[PDB]
């Protein structure tokens, strides 16, 4: 699962995670600190000031190695690092509490060995823990959806 | 002098400051595509 | 036991060793190099020339790693990483030839998990192997044992 | 077996080798990006352009490590990292097309367990592959060799 995934580092404890997809390198904007791999820190990253991300293309080496994105969101469970989570009617569902702080850039896969959305944070509508996560559109767009008061993991 | 000075920071404004909007709205509207790899624009 | 030890990176070679007591690093001013751990690496050094060594506080992550620390030391066996020391006369004593140079700064612990000094170098002149190392007395206050003849190691 | 050799890590890429021979690391000058090793990175090699390599003294902790180098070139069959290759008419051959760009900097192994060349690329007449090597005259002059065309890896 995390196979492809890679941990971002502040002084020495990690504080968020950064993913590849399209063979281009995605990380929350406010994680501060510093990717761990040289490679991928060696990347001029590009700020989309409203996305809370940034991101640059990776070094042509792992062009081969990128997680693959699909459109498809049907509704039901979708693997996380952390567990299962539930995709219902435009939001994404962690049963609540679980998972915090730090978790921010956490990839969301298919059941296709793909991934279909990353994690920004979140917060618990009472039944479930909604998440704060970019997902991207039936025509691709990266929409991001982020109920009220979700906190940045 | 001083009206010419006036015209150049005028001039600075209309270049730099029109450039940086414009660049503000594509930059912004370019990122929901660029970091789709399969979007068709 | 020595899960909670860390080696200095010097010319990218374990020539010293630093350890993290009572949540606050230290590690002999005398041996230079790199704190291996990151978050080790991170902490702001406080000079003790007197004491040869230099410390500072670790974050509270990493607070219950910190070794324990006490006073009490009887007489008898310690253990030690080279397998176990002999304190006796007020002194840390080994088998003459063993140790030597790299083993600057490892600690020297109580079974009960608890250090009780830290080796500063050896001693060899007369008649036999003596420790130079820093202490604790009976009122908390360090020492610093250098019996004549002692050289960092 | 070759583990007393290192490849050149480029962008995270083994774009060449190198080996410990005489206590002097030796790698293709062609062969851009740093050495694995970060101790054997230290040394300031000294280029020869001529041959297309650079040479310089390994830090005193592993010469003794070097590979030996071999005189005594017999017409036979040498080892390799590759299998084994020939060595035919004064020139190394190997299968048509095996090998290749990346493989700058390998050494070529002495039956006994010595090195008797450092292999730079190759070329193939449509027959076989001839490869381009530095060498050494009977005497122990060191020498290049590049067949017709000869292509660096």
């Amino acid at each position: 699962e995390s196979d492809k995934t890679f941990p971002i580092m502040l002084n020495g404890q990690v504080n968020g995670y950064a993913c590849v997809v399209g063979g281009r390198l995605m990380k929350p904007l406010h994680v501060e600190g510093k990717i761990d791999n040289e490679q991928l820190a060696a990347v001029k990253l590009k700020k989309a000031s409203m996305y809370d991300l940034e991101y640059g293309d990776v070094p042509q080496n792992m062009k081969s190695d990128t997680l693959q994105y699909t459109s498809d969101k049907p509704p039901g469970f979708y693997n996380w690092h952390h567990g299962a989570v539930q995709y219902e009617n435009g939001r994404f569902t962690v049963p609540r509490g679980v998972g915090g702080k730090g978790d921010s850039g956490r990839p969301i896969l298919d059941n296709r060995g793909r991934v279909v959305a990353i994690v920004l944070g979140g917060a618990n509508e009472g039944t479930r823990t909604a998440l704060s996560v970019v997902t991207w559109n039936q025509k691709g767009v990266t929409i991001k959806d982020t109920p009220e008061g979700s906190e940045p993991w | 002098v001083i009206v010419l000075c006036g015209v150049a920071l005028a001039i600075l404004v209309g270049t730099a400051s029109s450039a940086a909007c414009i660049a503000k709205a594509r930059r912004d509207c370019l990122t929901p595509y660029a970091l789709a790899p399969n979007a068709t624009v």
